């Protein structure tokens, strides 16, 4: 029990410090990522928007 | 699906077959005309696996097969792999089984007889279709473009075969055939992404070059000073995406492997392009054939959506024209996929039903028939 | 640009036209 | 046949306006609600990872 | 974009002009 | 201790390092393309050890040594190594300078304009030669065949390059490059006698194994009755001493894996075999022109020295040829260094003397001149 609870600790450890580590990653992740979500179509929409109005001419 | 006997139509080149039905401005489907087969031993057990795989099956599970082309140069070569295509091509995606209609099928005014012959036997015979029809690429263009005139440039993948019509009247003796093709500009562009350190000798690295073809070349207008700036510097490069997330960088050679419809010399062709290929039909024509015919260069077919290609062949039979003659090119971008419009159009006249082969005539005199039906 | 694919064919297709119309029109003499 | 080219334009037109809008909007919408949303799962996410720290302190002392 | 603006305004005046010089010529002629 | 400023000419390939003077009839010594590092940790003081060895020294010293090879299939990139190479051909072997004679080295004609650019770079500029020449190893293989028409089959260490050659003149678009060569061989045959209970993986073992490749292998005129024989009895089988003492006795894969060059699928390569591809070298060339090429298929290079070789590649090329018509392989004794003696022949021509870059154009332009000034 000793060495399950170490090894069960140690991976409580390394299973939540993977959690909270792809918790950062993904937020470090999708933060950035949203940045890109958020500009990639905003960039992009936006350009479409002005090209409806670039083409009136 | 269908509520009358439609024809079915489709026009089948060495890259691409594209489909739909008798009566539309469209086709409603297009698939590679490709047959695959895989090149491994299975190692595991219950995985499915076909013998082969059809259109965009093959091209779909294409990292271990071998992709062949039944078509090469406007025929047909192997018939049985066009028959799993055109299972495929007009009942599993069109939903319509020709045994209850008429089909359409199309080639070049000069293709061998036996391609026809067989389009017609295979569809009488395999698929049992109640009529046949075997038409000219070139009268479909002009349909689908509006015209009665004007010189066919159809200049795909397979052959370029450059047919003058005039006031619906074939003017055969100024037909310019020529083995140059989008197939062999493929060719080029391998051996030359070759020397810029990109080789590619297999199929998915041959399909790989086909797309890059498609999405980044173009003829330019002015090619040799197009060619100057870009093969001396950055500022005309533009990359490509390889699918494992590599990237390509091409150059001059984006617009070379185009050039050779201008140039076929590159390929070791013995020619002098698509636009004196052109204009030398319009020459042949009598002379009061040629004024319409400079008037009307009509583009069908692949590498007719290359940039520069309208502008630059008017600009190239311009230059070769008498002066005082308009000199016009016939290129809207409902280009090229004149030919299969075409074919929906000409399957729907009124004046043309009494041109389809029925399944009567066809089992008493045998497919040699289309030679004496259909033109 | 779908809107300059389109406006761009309708009008070279009609600067052409109008340009054989006027070359015509001094032309015909 | 002109009035096809009319046709054309008051529907490229009409789309215009109402992609000018809902390019615009459609991005406002799900992107303003998406860093809102997640400005807050984000804080919410700092707010737990500083607890589970926390946690983590106290537990080592246990 | 530049090109877009300043061509389609261009080609729209080459089809205008040349539209008015058929008209003027065919006067004439 | 030359008496002439004769040009110095090397063949630095993937596998062996050819070298000589113009105007001999052979290289004087040929040595593998190898640079040499320890893998180990050095605990005697005063042992003397170089950071790296090379060629012979490579070897020689190989027991703690990963031994690499600076040309990759035809490429330089480790162009460090290859200085190297170069310093010990040409001081401690030929005992010459490249600052005293101008400089012929060679390619293949679809090789990446890189390996070009990047050796007339090193030899003008640490080698301080006065002049450079970048030669195609298809001429050069011509050259020493004794032929103006025909089709270079240069299958050895590096790639295959199966071009076809006219009057001098090249036919570019008919040409195979393919990604089957030697060096497949040697690692093949690691993988197959593995399967008969000898492993090679490491530097000493492949090294192993291009030995036991290079004097036991033979392709065999006809390879499914060979491998009925040599999979049944140990009359076909042979020895082979390991440089530990210890013997391999090999039987069918003796042939099996040099067979892999007219069945590539053994090494999972998308190839129809070198046959096919000569003879689609040819198929795509004129009809006024195969006539010559195909009694004119000439070797060059390594494998093409394996029993059976040019019979097997002719029985196959003759089978899918018409009747007629004679289909011949050139095959003559000067095989595998055959290169070197055409590069012998190239810098020695009086035709040749303006080819040269000199050392004042290189500095003027840089590198890439050998893009416009070779060929």
């Amino acid at each position: 029990l000793s060495d399950k609870l170490k090894e069960a600790e140690t991976r409580a450890e390394f299973a939540e410090r993977s959690v909270t580590k792809l918790e950062k990653s993904i937020d470090d992740l999708e933060d950035e990522l949203y940045a890109q979500k958020l500009k990639y179509k905003a960039i992009s929409e936006e350009l479409d928007h002005a090209l409806n109005d670039m083409t009136s001419i | 699906d269908e509520d009358e006997t439609t024809a079915l139509v489709c026009d089948n080149g060495s890259g691409l077959v594209k489909a739909g039905f008798a009566g539309d401005d469209a086709p409603r489907a297009v698939f590679p005309s490709i047959v695959g087969r895989p090149r491994h031993q299975g190692v595991m057990v219950g995985m499915g696996q076909k013998d082969s795989y059809v259109g965009d099956e093959a091209q779909s599970k294409r990292g271990i097969l071998t992709l062949k082309y039944p078509i090469e140069h406007g025929i047909i070569t192997n018939w049985d792999d066009m028959e799993k295509i055109w299972h495929h091509t007009f009942y599993n995606e069109l939903r319509v089984a020709p045994e209850e209609h008429p089909t359409l099928l199309t080639e070049a005014p000069l293709n061998p007889k036996a391609n026809r012959e067989k389009m017609t036997q295979i569809m009488f015979e395999t698929f049992n279709v109640p009529a046949m029809y075997v038409a000219i690429q070139a009268v479909l263009s002009l349909y689908a473009s509006g015209r009665t005139t004007g010189i066919v440039l159809d200049s795909g993948d397979g052959v370029t075969h450059n047919v003058p019509i005039y006031e619906g009247y074939a003017l055969p003796h100024a037909i310019m055939r020529l083995d140059l093709a989008g197939r062999d500009l493929t060719d080029y562009l391998m051996k030359i992404l070759t020397e810029r350190g990109y080789s590619f000798v297999t199929t998915a690295e041959r399909e790989i070059v086909r797309d890059i073809k498609e999405k980044l070349c173009y003829v330019a207008l002015d090619f040799e000073n197009e060619m100057a700036t870009a093969a001396s510097s950055s500022s005309l490069e533009k990359s490509y995406e390889l699918p494992d997330g590599q990237v390509i960088t091409i150059g001059n050679e984006r617009f070379r492997c185009p050039e050779t419809l201008f140039q076929p010399s590159f390929i070791g062709m013995e020619s002098a392009g698509i636009h004196e290929t052109t204009y030398n039909s319009i020459m042949k024509c009598d002379i009061d054939i040629r004024k319409d015919l400079y008037a009307n260069n009509v583009m069908s077919g692949g590498t007719t959506m290359y940039p520069g290609i309208a502008d630059r062949m008017q600009k190239e039979i311009t230059a070769l024209a008498p002066s005082t003659m308009k000199i016009k090119i016939i290129a809207p971008p409902e280009r090229k996929y004149s030919v299969w419009i075409g074919g929906s159009i000409l399957a729907s006249l009124s004046t043309f039903q009494q041109m389809w082969i029925t399944k009567q005539e066809y089992d008493e005199a045998g497919p040699s028939i289309v030679h004496r039906k259909c033109f | 640009m779908d809107a300059i694919k389109k406006k761009m064919q309708m009008l070279k297709l009609d600067k052409e036209n109008a340009l054989d119309r006027a070359e015509q029109a001094e032309a015909d003499k | 046949f002109d009035d096809i080219h009319r046709k054309r334009m008051e529907k490229d037109l009409n789309e215009l306006q109402a992609l000018i809008e809902a390019h615009f909007e459609n991005r406002k919408k799900e992107e303003e609600e998406l860093v809102s949303l997640k400005d807050r799962i984000e804080r919410r996410r700092a707010e737990r990872a500083e607890q589970q720290r926390i946690r983590n302190e106290r537990e080592k002392e246990r």
